[PDB]
């Protein structure tokens, strides 16, 4: 005789001309299955931030005190809306380059650039507000400075640092804005303000602006905050008048590569895979799936489907 | 099966409210190439299944034809 | 800028409680940048220090009136009261309304009227 | 519990002189948490010096002050008319002892 | 006995990739190629259409097109392309493309009167006319906002603020004026030095006229600038102005959910109904891939440049 | 026919004349996105033809050797 | 700033037109901001109102003198001329030029110099 | 037509005193669109009150007007040699119908 | 072999340093091109040689049965 | 008697899908890979080759660039990686990437004196050098803009203008210095605050400079800020400035027909004729894939990153 | 502004070298901005040119000495320093320390004090 | 080689006159590249006139001058307790020969 038979199994298949035929051990190109764990990449272990932002987190939040420190990383893991935030209101300037910056990380570091000390003609000390309390009493930010009038004045600051480390740094400061005039001599003397800073490739001068606006966290005043890099040789300079909110702490960065955020509040896990999902883990081999489209790492393709089955099989 | 790949697609969503046209442009991006994946695989693998199947006929009748 | 007032009983007898009301003209008692405090001043004696309540619900209290101290804020009829219980011959005072700044802070600036207070049977 | 004695007691002046009110203290107080005030009979004390030594809005240029550490005082430098009254010290801080003194007065000679 | 040959009559050369013609019978197409050259309906709800104006123009109160007053829901818009009235008066709109784009699809739209023209009892509005922009002959100026000159010498620092107490958003159109010299500005405005200042729960401005010769537009030596904000159902707007202020009369209420685009052509209207529209006309196809043009809105099939997509199913 | 498809893409131009090249990287990818289709339309023909006739030209021969 | 003159005939005979000039000087008659217009005044008695033409090709004109008049506007030699015809012999007065603003109008700020057109034969 | 008249016809006055000038109307015309003017021999009639009561640059304190409604009035304070001429009432606007008075005159007491 | 083409499709690298989301978004384009048109060379050869090899062998036994 | 055979003597094995490796005879390829290391001429017209300058040196005559003189139009630009002489002052050009976009593809460039150096009687043109722009020793400046200096203690009031009468377009340049103290400024121009200001029928613009302590660069602790602008064929530019002014002296005519873009690399020139052109070599070629690079200038075949694509017409 | 100060040797043997120093203070000899030059002055005749360097390398120099002349510069100490060989007895010099701005150029302003050198055997 | 002469060779005059010290030239010298300096024995010339008239900053109101093409000019204007020194013409530029003068002296008369 001839022929060769078969009689177990049950897959049924569709092709371009017929539609249902009986397959028998067929397969699947199809990823549809994965763990709901978040688990570490190559090496490197992911950066998490429990109930915090970026902005948060890199200004010194006085709730998300617990990140001290992290040696390295790959991406970052953030809640949606994060409670926390900014206590004070206000804005950072060009945030979403600086989160972009801020993945793929292979150095951080925090170092005294200007100490407590340096500062013999101002107040530093009673800089604190209601809108970011701690232990029921005020407090404010840790790595900014708050300076206001020490004896009666404010005098001109004219400061420079020379970075004769052999990284690059990144600096943070900021200006205030008030809310009437009368506000402004209890805190700078000085009615009319403004702060200039400049490097080898930067120049910029700002002034205050001063209004009524609403009510958020029981504030009417902002506050914007502002950053830059600087090169193993060059010299950043600073000169203010007043609504000066001065540097304290810096980082040290080695910037090679870019990665993303990823958005999820799933649990933690110990694995080793090349993609991430906001759900999931996945240790992919077949080139499909339909998982979630957002991703990180080197990851299969998105298709929009659920039966992906060719395999081979007679009759 | 692993005949070609990618490498290190970095995807996410950055963007404020003042930038909406680029959001459109990401998502049309998005979803075309989204449409070009779809019919790929669909036609992909409803052709591949036509030519196995009969694959797998004319070789036991030209088996057969063997003994002339 | 703000302005006070704040009134009050005059007599009550011992062992019960003791009520005063502060309304506040201006500047709105949800602020949230001010320090609403209580100061009492028995006759012949200096001043003395009984607790502030800041924006949120957060207080402090001196370790003296300690167990019989509570101060409570509504924004409705912007006012804030006090509630002192289990009163004693030593309880005469009288209480002002003290305000504070907290950013760049400086010593008290905005203070009410004055009110007396007597507690006998 | 941060205790603060006042040295002068009753101190008697003709006017023109100057005074030289005083204020210790029982634990070291840093010198930006600390003020002064000026009460007159029935309404309240006011503002006079906050800080170690900073005039208040208002205040005549007459009223000076000096002190740091422990050892704080004051200074009326002309006696005029108006100035008699009952002054107190204050530590205001966040160190939750908001704690005056006894007080201090003078009258004519 | 023979098998096949059914095929007699016709005639559908079509082509393959190894041979060029071949003579296919009962052939088919799925090639999108006649359509019907006319604007209709999308899914019910009647899309809007400017006839000779422009966005700007419309929403700001052209003089020479008031008979747009009711526009309750639409899809998109049609507006002709390089439009006759536009703005009278020379300036810009500031971020008038993402105006455009969040303009279209608005599921409710509405006009209401949130400070009247009684409530400025120090100042002047009604010498606030200009020639750039007539009305049969006499000069005239916008119908939905103001603009404020001095009333008996001066120029009263204003301070004026609204609350939202609706339960929509709402969107809400002011502007500053750029004089000629420092001539101008006395007959207008006292004050030499002037300035705005526009704040908000989530917004901060502040702006300063500039002075300066330029060329004539329309018989001008002017500019004109605008600028617009959204507003939610709880917070407040806070205004404050020294000079150089065009004051809002009117602000509309809207309710957002979808976007969508602009539609630059000039084809009659018809009664019809469809899933995606074309410029040169309206289409209700169901097969894949058309030829006629690239922009569309709505959904439709695809682009293929090309005229013999015939597949056929024909013996022979 | 209606073996894949698309939703509601809404397409247009919003630039001014001082973003030319986001203009140009909205023309690129219009103009991509027309390559592949035109190559997939155009030569899902080129195949669906060959193997319809000959499916034709298999069967009309088939089932005339099915007579034996 | 706007300076004007104004030249014309002294005597004109009865039925026929009338015809004068007027020439600006600083700025230019496109200015697109002015209302240039034409007012009469008897010897003897008041001013009158004749009509103005402004940017564009716009006019107005009086209920009394209406079917007679006509206002030109010529852009080359920054002139602007008025013809009345159907002259009568109570139409000999002064002749004045005059200008004005469109947004903010404060009346009539600038003036020609006259000029005496009698009618007789 | 919006006539316009003057009441006083010829008022003479000695320096020092203050002039009544006074012109009414026939239909209530708003206060914004009136104005004044001064007409001396040969020149041409110049501005000196536009609106209802402010005043245009040049001309000095002395003159004032007031007056709302239908019936307005002008009044100079003090009177110098120089001020003797004829003034005319307008109701500039945008009714198309530009309507002034008969006149009125100062001279020698 | 020419069944189709592009036109003009001049390509660059003109992005400052603030605007790195932008170049991002061309280097994904990019890429995702890349892997379209080499999938879509990769398998127009590999499905193509077979077929060849379909009339280059069985037209070798048609005409051989054609004697009869 | 057989069918078939008449194999040959050669190897050209390829590959399948479902096999791996056969003899295939007389194969071909699709896939380029083969070029010329030269950079020649695209459809005939030349293209621009700067040697050791960039853009913004070319555009305002770098002083140790000025074999550039006069050049007809052109198609594209090459210019090298990491050039050396660039601006020899420090500063920035504003919109950089918009303007050098803008220069590819111009069908008609030429040079005009649109104010000559005898229209500045009450200002000094002779001591604007620099010693960051050497010339055989001697310290020099560009030779398209010009630096003003007060004549005897002062810096009047500039208001000039230029009215467009021939027939096309123009490019206009200026811009601003950045001083680094007060005391520069007033042994430079005598007035402390500054402004400038520029007018056109469709552009308005102030600024004022900035004073600070910044570092060093090429020796000079100072900055400046350049501009660009086109105004139509009867347009007219207005000026107005009170100190630290660059005017311009030159201004460039063009007409315009598209765009292109800048290529960089180091390769020497040649002469053919191709439509498409690769910075490592030129391409001629018809087969529809390559695997060069990935950059290119004109109608180029597509990427695919492979080695082996050979399709092929063997039997066997 | 800047402060010269030069010093250097006396008495020198005829058919030798010569050399002098010069240190500035406030602004840095990498000013970049500057014209460091040198003046010499024939005691009882009028004054010279010699040669100056400014930001680089380059040099210039008078036509009469060019052959025994020498300026160089050296960014550690803040020091530029002369050379000057083949001495003859027609070579006494009281050379100075000038400084002139280099855009916007004006007179040569800034000066150090003087040092006499006499040649001779 | 711009060989520059100074004509007057010795001026004496009593206090309250003006000096009329000239400097000619061999060519033709422009009028930006022209500087006056004052000799005073010891120290150094210093600056007083640059480009033609332009006085430098810290100079009193009382020295001009004037001239143009080859034959400049000088004055003092008022004679002054002071004016005793010797000045130096120069010809600073980038002719690359840098030729100052021979000089010229004033002393009492």
């Amino acid at each position: 005789c001839i022929g060769y038979h078969a009689n177990n199994s049950t897959e049924q298949v569709d092709t371009i001309m017929e539609k249902n035929v009986t397959v028998t051990h067929a397969q699947d190109i199809l990823e549809k299955t994965h763990n709901g764990k978040l688990c570490d990449l190559n090496g490197v272990k992911p950066l998490i931030l429990k109930d915090c932002s970026v902005a948060g987190w890199l200004l010194g939040n006085p709730m998300c005190d617990e990140f001290i420190r992290v040696p390295e990383w790959s991406y970052i893991v953030e809640r949606a809306n994060p409670a926390n935030d900014l206590c004070f209101p206000g804005s950072l300037n060009d945030y979403e380059e600086l989160k972009h910056m801020l993945s793929r990380i292979n150095h951080f570091e925090k170092i005294q650039i200007i100490p407590k000390s340096s500062w013999p003609n101002h107040e530093t000390s009673l800089g604190v507000s209601a809108a970011c309390p701690y232990q029921g009493a005020p407090s404010f930010f840790r790595n900014v400075v708050w300076l206001i009038k020490k004896n009666d004045a404010y005098p001109t600051i004219k400061i420079s640092y020379n970075n004769t480390n052999r990284e690059d740094l990144l600096i943070l400061w900021g200006i205030h804005h008030s809310n009437n005039a009368e506000e402004q001599t209890n805190l700078y003397k000085n009615p009319i303000t403004y702060i200039s800073v400049g490097t080898s490739t930067l120049n910029q001068r700002l002034a205050p602006k001063i209004a009524t606006r609403s009510q958020v966290n029981g504030q009417r005043g902002r506050m914007d905050f502002f950053w830059t890099i600087l090169k193993p040789d060059d010299a950043i300079h600073f000169e203010s008048n007043g609504n000066f909110i001065a540097p304290e702490y810096a980082y040290k960065i080695v910037k090679k590569g870019d990665s993303t955020i990823m958005k999820s509040g799933v649990e933690y896990g110990h694995c080793n895979t090349k993609c991430q999902t906001p759900v999931g883990a996945i240790n992919s081999s077949m080139p499909f799936h339909n998982i979630h489209p957002l991703t990180i790492g080197e990851c299969p393709k998105y298709v929009k489907s659920n039966k992906l089955v060719l395999a081979t099989g007679l009759r | 099966i692993d005949k070609m790949n990618t490498q290190f697609e970095a995807v996410g969503r950055e963007f404020n409210n003042l930038e909406r046209r680029i959001e459109n442009l990401n998502k049309k991006m998005e979803d075309g190439f989204l449409d070009v994946w779809t019919y790929n695989a669909e036609l992909l693998v409803l052709m591949e299944n036509e030519r196995t199947l009969d694959f797998h006929d004319s070789n036991v009748k030209n088996l057969y034809d063997k003994v002339r | 800028q703000v302005q006070l007032q704040e009134s009050g009983p005059g007599l009550v007898k011992p062992s019960e409680t003791l009520s005063l009301t502060c309304t506040v003209s201006g500047d709105s008692v949800s602020s949230g940048d001010y320090f609403w405090s209580w100061i009492r001043q028995p006759p012949g004696k200096g001043l003395e220090w009984i607790g502030y309540i800041f924006y949120g619900g957060n207080t402090k209290y001196n370790p003296s009136l300690k167990s019989r101290v509570a101060i409570s804020v509504d924004t409705s009829k912007d006012q804030f009261s006090l509630k002192l219980t289990s009163v004693t011959a030593a309880d005469t005072a009288v209480y002002y309304c003290a305000t504070s700044y907290i950013t760049g802070i400086q010593g008290v600036d905005y203070w009410g009227q004055g009110t007396l207070i007597t507690v006998s049977s | 519990e941060i205790v603060l004695t006042q040295s002068p007691g009753t101190l008697s002046l003709s006017p023109g002189e100057r005074a030289t009110l005083s204020c210790r203290a029982s634990q070291s107080v840093s010198s930006s948490f600390l003020a002064w005030y000026q009460q007159k009979p029935g309404q309240a004390p006011k503002l006079l010096i906050y800080g170690a030594s900073s005039r208040a809005t208002g205040i005549p240029d007459r009223f000076s002050g000096s002190g740091s550490g422990t050892d704080f005082t004051l200074t009326i430098s002309r006696l005029e008319p108006e100035d008699f009254a009952v002054y107190y010290c204050q530590q205001y801080g966040y160190s939750l002892t908001w704690t005056f003194g006894q007080g201090t007065k003078v009258e004519i000679k």
